C-alpha cells in the first residue's frame, strides 16, 4: 500500500517512482495531476486543489436569473429552493412565493 | 394595466414580471436585473450602427457594405447576421 | 361612582336617575352624556375629561376633581412593572426613585437611599 | 533585566548587544518603552473541539493573549467573557457543564452543571450581571444571576434554537431558530415579549452579531451563504458582499471597522469589512470543529442602567432586574417563586411551581449539581467530573458495581 | 516511580540545584524532584494535557516546554508560578527542543508543520528570530541534542531511520 501512495516513505523516493493516478470514478483529478479528490468536493465552492481545476470548470448562474431547479422573488430578484415555492410561508421579501395560484394539501 | 404579464382572479388581477426582471413597489412595472446594458443594433445602407437607448453613444459596427436590408443576432455565439 | 349592586360575579354600577348619563372605565365610573366619548387605553374624570392611563393613581391631581387619585380607584389598581411603588398603594416612575423629592405620600420613593 | 514582568534570554548580540528582552504575563501586554506592562482591552476569543483561546488582533503577532482551556474529553461551543473580573464562561459537551475561567489560568468555577443537555450558545449581560443561554435539547433559553445562582427558564417550545445575543442598553435580546420556517426573533431581556424580526430568505441563520458604534444587528446564513445586516427593528436590510470561500459559516461577531467570520468547511476564521465584505484575511486554518469567536472588549461592557445605580441597587428588585426598552427595569424571581403586589419584592409558589428533585429515579445525584445513570455510581471512573460517584465506595455501605473489579483486602473498586 | 497510572515521557535537569524536572502526559502534569529521590513536587498542571519534551535554560533559570493539545513552546519558572508562550504560528507536530543559553539559540523539530513540510527550526530563546536548519532529507524529526564545545546540532529521524549532525 505504501508504494504509490503519495508520501515518500523511504529516503530516497524508490515508492512513488514512476506512478500515473489512477484514481476510481467516484473521485475527480485535478489539472496539473498532482492530487485526486473526492467527487463532492468538485463544484462546491472552495479551492481544494491547486490551480484551482476543482471549481474552474463549474456551472454559473445566468445573469439575473436562477436555476431550473429553483424560484426567483419578484421583489428582490433572489433565488431560493423549489420547494418553498408554495409551501404556506412566506420566504421572499414581498412573500410572492406563496401566490394565488396553489392549491392546498388535503 | 401590468408590465409583463398578469393573471386573472374572480374579482381582479395581478401583476407579475418575467424571470430575469424585479417588480417594483408600484405592483405593476417591471424592470430589469441583468449588469449588462441593452443597446440597438440597425442596418443603413452602406453601414452597421450601434445606439444606446438613451440616445447618448452612437458607434459603427460595419461600413462600406452594398445595401444591409436585414438583421439578426446570436447570443450562442455572440454572432451578428446580415442580408 | 355612585350606586353599587351585588349581581352575578361582582358588583354592577348604576348612575343616578336625575339625567343623561354614560358609563366609563370598565362602566365602574359614571359621567354625564354630551358625546365626546374617549379613545382607548385612556382613563376618565367625572368632570368629562381623559388622560393618559399612566397618571392614574399617580399621587398628583390630573383633573379638576380628584377622580384620578380616589381610593374606589386605587384600592383596585394596580402598578405596572416598569414603574415602583409605595406603600400608599401607588405608583411612581422610578426615575424618580431617590431624587431627593418626595412623589409618594409616605418617604418611601426615598427611603432606603445609599447616599 | 529591568523588565516589570519576565525578563527572557535572547540572542547575545540581541537588542543592542543587551542579550535580553522583556514579556508581561497572561490578561497583560506591553507598553511603547517594551518594559512595563498594561492589562489588555482588545483580544479575540475562538472555540473549537480542543480548546478555546484568544488571540491578538495585530495579524503580526500570533502567541495566544490567555492560557488556553483545554481539557480530556474536550467539545467547547459556546464562549462569552466578564471584562470586570478578567473572566470568561465556556460550555462543554462532552460534560453539559458551563465553567468560569480567569485569563491567566488561576481560576476555574461551576456556573451550573445541571439540565443541560445540547448547550450551544453563551450571552452575558453586565449591567445586571446576567448569563442567558440556549438549549437545543430541551428546546428553551434560559438566564441565571452569578450572585445569588438564581435560575429562571424564559422562553420554550423553539423549533431549533442556536445562537441568543443580549443588549443591555436597548433592553433587547435576539434570538435565532433554524427548523424550517427559519426566524430570527426579537424579544425583551425578560422573554416577556416576543416577535420574528426577519422571517424572508433565511435558510441557517447560524450566527448574530450586534455592532455597537451603529446599533445594529448582524447574521450569517449556511443555506444562501450570504451576511446581511439590519437595525433593530429589522425594518432596514442589506447584504454584504459575495465572500470568496465561505460556504458554511457557523459564528459571527464584529469588532470596529471589522467583522470576524467562522466557517465549518474550511474550518477557519476570516476577516472581512463590515461595511462591504472584501478584503478578506483568513486568522487561522485547520482548526478541528471550530464552532464561535467573539470579541474581548473592556471599552463595551462600560455602561450604567437603572439596575446598576449606586443609590438604589438591584433595581430595588429582589432576585433578577432586566433592563426593558425606553430605558426601564423590570424585576423577576426564580423557578420555585412569584411576584408580588410591590414586583421588587418575591413570594414562594408552592401551587403552580412546586420544589422539584435533582435527578430522578434511576440516576445518581452528584454534588456539583448533575446526573448520572445509576450503573455509573461505582464504575471505577469519575463520570461525575467533581469525583462524587466514586466517593467512598467499597466500604461496607456502599458496595461496587458488577461492572467493575474489586480488590480483595483493600475493599477498593477499578474499572474492569 | 509515576503515581496514580502515569508515565514518564520528557526528562531535563538542573545542576546547580540538583534538580530533575520530567513531563507525564497520563496524569496531564509536570514534576520536578531532587536527585537523590527526596523533595518532589508538581509544578503545572493547569494547560499541559499532552506534553512531550522539556528544556532548561541554567543561566536565567527557566523551563521550557513543548506543548501539543494546542501547538505551543511555553516558558516558565522552575516553580512554574510565571508562564509566557513564544512559538505558535506554524507548529504542526512538535516533538522536540534544545537550548544554548551561552549564545542564545533554540532548537526544535516538527514532524508535520501546518505547511505540510516537516522541519528542523532554529530561534532566538525569545522567539524572536526564525530560521529553517534542516527541510532536506527530512522525515519525521524526534529529538535534537547539542555539542556546545563545537558548536553541533544533532537530531535523530524515525521515518527515514538516521541520526545526523549540523
Ligand atoms: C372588486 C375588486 O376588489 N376589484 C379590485 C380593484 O378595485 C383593484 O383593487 C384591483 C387591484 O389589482 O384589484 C381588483
Ligand atoms: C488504470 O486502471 C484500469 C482499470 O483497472 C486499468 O485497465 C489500466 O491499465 C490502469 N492504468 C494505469 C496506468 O495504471
Ligand atoms: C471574438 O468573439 C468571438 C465570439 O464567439 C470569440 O469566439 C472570439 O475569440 C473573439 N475574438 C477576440 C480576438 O476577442
Ligand atoms: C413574519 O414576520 C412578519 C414581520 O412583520 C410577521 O408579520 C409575520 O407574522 C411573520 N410570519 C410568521 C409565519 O411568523
Ligand atoms: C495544581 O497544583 C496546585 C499547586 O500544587 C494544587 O494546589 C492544585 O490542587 C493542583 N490542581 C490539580 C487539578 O491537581
Ligand atoms: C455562467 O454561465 C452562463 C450561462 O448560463 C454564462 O455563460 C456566464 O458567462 C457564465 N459565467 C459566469 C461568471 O456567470
Ligand atoms: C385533498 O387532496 C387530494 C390529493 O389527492 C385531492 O387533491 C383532493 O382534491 C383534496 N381535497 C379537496 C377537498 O380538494
Ligand atoms: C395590575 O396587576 C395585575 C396582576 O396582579 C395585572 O398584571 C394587571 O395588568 C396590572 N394592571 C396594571 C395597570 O398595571
Ligand atoms: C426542578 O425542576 C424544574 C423544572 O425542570 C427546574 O429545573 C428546577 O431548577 C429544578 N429544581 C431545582 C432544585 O431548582
Ligand atoms: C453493591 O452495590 C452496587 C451498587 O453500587 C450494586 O448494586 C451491586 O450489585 C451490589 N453488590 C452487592 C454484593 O451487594
Ligand atoms: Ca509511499
Ligand atoms: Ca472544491
Ligand atoms: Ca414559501
Ligand atoms: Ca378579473
Ligand atoms: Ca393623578
Ligand atoms: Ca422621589
Ligand atoms: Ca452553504
Ligand atoms: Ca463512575
Ligand atoms: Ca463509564
Amino acid at each position: 500500500l505504501y508504494v504509490c501512495d503519495g508520501d515518500k516513505d523511504c529516503v530516497d523516493g524508490s515508492d512513488e517512482a514512476g506512478c500515473v493516478l489512477n484514481c476510481t470514478s467516484s473521485q475527480f483529478k485535478c489539472a496539473d495531476g498532482s492530487s485526486c479528490i473526492n467527487s463532492r468536493y468538485r463544484c462546491d465552492g472552495v479551492y481544494d486543489c491547486k490551480d484551482n481545476s476543482d471549481e474552474a470548470g463549474c456551472p454559473t448562474r445566468p445573469p439575473g436569473m436562477c436555476h431550473p431547479d429553483e424560484f426567483q422573488c419578484q421583489g428582490d430578484g433572489t433565488c431560493i429552493p423549489n420547494t418553498w415555492e408554495c409551501d404556506g410561508h412566506p420566504d421572499c421579501i414581498q412573500g410572492s412565493d406563496e401566490h394565488n395560484g396553489c392549491v392546498p394539501k388535503t | 394595466l401590468c408590465s409583463q404579464k398578469c393573471e386573472n382572479v374572480i374579482g381582479s388581477y395581478i401583476c407579475k414580471c418575467a424571470p430575469g426582471y424585479i417588480r417594483e413597489p408600484d405592483g405593476k412595472s417591471c424592470r430589469q436585473n441583468s449588469n449588462i446594458e441593452p443597446y440597438l443594433v440597425f442596418s443603413n445602407r452602406y453601414y452597421i450602427r450601434n445606439l444606446t437607448i438613451d440616445g447618448t453613444s452612437y458607434s459603427l459596427i460595419l461600413q462600406g457594405l452594398g445595401n444591409v436590408v436585414a438583421l439578426d443576432f446570436d447570443r450562442v455565439e455572440e454572432r451578428l447576421y446580415w442580408i | 361612582s355612585h350606586i353599587c349592586a351585588p349581581g352575578p360575579n361582582g358588583a354592577e354600577c348604576q348612575c343616578p336617575h336625575e339625567g343623561s348619563w354614560y358609563l366609563a372605565n370598565d362602566n365602574k365610573y359614571c359621567v354625564v352624556d354630551t358625546g365626546a366619548r374617549c379613545n382607548q387605553f385612556q382613563f376618565t374624570c367625572l368632570n368629562g375629561r381623559c388622560i393618559s392611563q399612566d397618571w392614574k393613581c399617580d399621587n398628583d391631581n390630573d383633573c379638576g376633581d380628584g377622580s384620578d387619585e380616589l381610593p374606589t380607584v386605587c384600592a383596585f389598581h394596580t402598578c405596572r412593572s416598569t414603574a415602583f411603588t409605595c406603600a400608599n398603594g401607588r405608583c411612581v416612575p422610578y426615575h424618580y426613585r431617590c431624587d431627593f423629592y418626595n412623589d409618594c405620600g409616605d418617604n418611601s420613593d426615598e427611603a432606603g437611599c445609599l447616599f | 533585566g529591568g523588565c516589570a514582568q519576565i525578563c527572557v534570554l535572547s540572542h547575545r548580540t540581541d537588542n543592542g548587544g543587551l542579550g535580553y528582552r522583556c514579556k508581561c504575563e497572561f490578561g497583560f501586554e506591553l507598553d511603547a518603552d517594551e518594559h512595563h506592562c498594561v492589562a489588555v482591552k482588545n483580544f479575540l476569543l475562538f472555540s473549537s473541539q480542543t480548546a478555546v483561546r484568544g488571540i491578538p488582533f495585530t495579524l503580526s503577532t500570533q502567541e495566544d493573549v490567555m492560557v488556553p482551556v483545554t481539557g480530556s474529553p474536550s467539545f467547547f461551543v459556546g464562549i462569552d467573557f466578564d471584562a470586570q473580573h478578567s473572566t470568561i464562561f465556556y460550555s462543554d459537551l462532552s460534560k453539559n457543564i458551563i465553567y468560569q475561567q480567569k485569563i491567566d489560568g488561576t481560576g476555574k468555577e461551576v456556573i451550573t452543571a445541571n439540565r443541560l443537555q445540547n448547550v450551544e450558545c453563551l450571552s452575558f449581560d453586565w449591567i445586571s450581571r446576567n448569563l442567558y443561554w440556549t438549549d437545543g435539547g430541551s428546546k428553551s433559553v434560559t438566564v441565571m444571576k452569578l450572585a445569588d445562582k438564581s435560575r429562571r427558564q424564559i422562553i420554550s417550545n423553539l423549533n431549533n434554537p442556536r445562537s441568543i445575543v443580549v443588549h443591555p442598553a436597548a433592553g433587547y435580546m435576539f434570538l435565532s431558530d433554524w427548523f424550517r420556517p427559519a426566524k430570527i426573533m426579537r424579544a425583551w431581556s425578560d422573554g416577556s415579549h416576543l416577535m420574528p424580526i426577519v422571517n424572508t430568505s433565511l435558510g441557517w441563520p447560524n450566527g448574530l452579531a450586534i455592532d455597537w458604534s451603529t446599533s445594529r444587528l448582524y447574521w450569517v446564513d449556511a443555506f444562501f451563504d450570504k451576511i446581511e445586516h439590519s437595525n433593530l427593528d429589522g425594518l432596514d436590510r442589506k447584504r454584504l458582499g459575495h465572500v470568496d470561500q465561505m460556504t458554511h459559516p457557523f459564528g459571527l461577531t464584529v469588532f470596529k471597522d471589522n467583522v470576524f467570520l467562522t466557517d465549518w468547511r474550511l474550518g477557519a476564521i476570516i476577516r472581512v469589512r463590515k461595511s462591504d465584505g472584501g478584503d478578506m484575511t483568513v486568522v487561522r486554518r485547520g482548526i478541528s470543529s471550530i464552532m464561535h469567536v467573539k470579541a474581548y472588549d473592556a471599552d463595551l461592557q462600560t455602561g450604567t442602567n437603572y439596575c446598576s445605580q449606586t443609590t438604589h441597587p438591584n433595581g430595588d428588585c429582589s432576585h433578577f432586574c432586566f433592563p426593558v426598552p425606553n430605558f426601564q427595569r423590570v424585576c423577576g424571581c426564580p423557578y420555585g417563586m412569584k411576584l408580588q403586589r410591590d414586583q421588587m419584592t418575591c413570594e414562594g409558589d408552592p401551587a403552580r411551581e412546586p420544589p422539584t428533585q435533582q435527578c430522578g429515579s434511576s440516576s445518581f445525584p452528584c454534588n456539583n449539581g448533575k446526573c448520572v445513570p445509576s450503573i455509573f455510581r461505582c464504575d471505577g471512573v469519575d463520570d461525575c467530573h467533581d469525583n462524587s460517584d466514586e466517593h467512598q465506595c467499597g466500604a461496607l455501605n456502599n458496595t461496587c458495581s458488577s461492572s467493575a473489579f474489586t480488590c480483595v483486602h483493600g475493599g477498593q473498586c477499578i474499572p474492569g | 516511580e509515576s503515581k496514580n497510572r502515569g508515565i514518564v515521557m520528557g526528562v531535563d535537569f538542573h545542576y546547580q540545584k540538583h534538580r530533575v524536572f520530567w513531563t507525564d502526559p497520563m496524569q496531564a502534569k509536570v514534576f520536578s524532584t531532587d536527585i537523590n529521590g527526596l523533595n518532589t513536587q508538581e509544578i503545572l498542571n493547569v494547560s499541559i494535557d499532552a506534553p512531550e519534551n522539556l528544556a532548561v535554560d541554567w543561566i536565567n533559570n527557566k523551563l521550557y516546554l513543548v506543548e501539543t493539545r494546542v501547538n505551543r513552546i511555553d516558558v516558565v519558572n522552575l516553580e512554574g508560578n510565571q508562564r509566557v508562550t513564544l512559538i505558535t504560528e506554524n507548529l504542526g507536530h512538535p516533538r522536540g527542543i534544545a537550548l544554548d543559553p551561552t549564545v542564545g539559540y533554540l532548537f526544535f523539530s516538527d514532524w508535520g508543520s501546518l505547511s505540510g513540510q516537516p522541519k528542523v527550526e532554529r530561534a532566538f530563546m525569545d522567539g524572536s528570530n526564525r530560521k529553517d536548519l534542516v527541510t532536506t532529507k527530512l522525515g519525521w524529526p524526534a529529538g535534537i541534542t547539542l555539542d556546545l564545545v563545537s558548536k553541533r546540532v544533532y537530531w535523530v529521524d524515525s521515518r527515514y531511520d538516521y541520526i545526523e549532525t549540523v
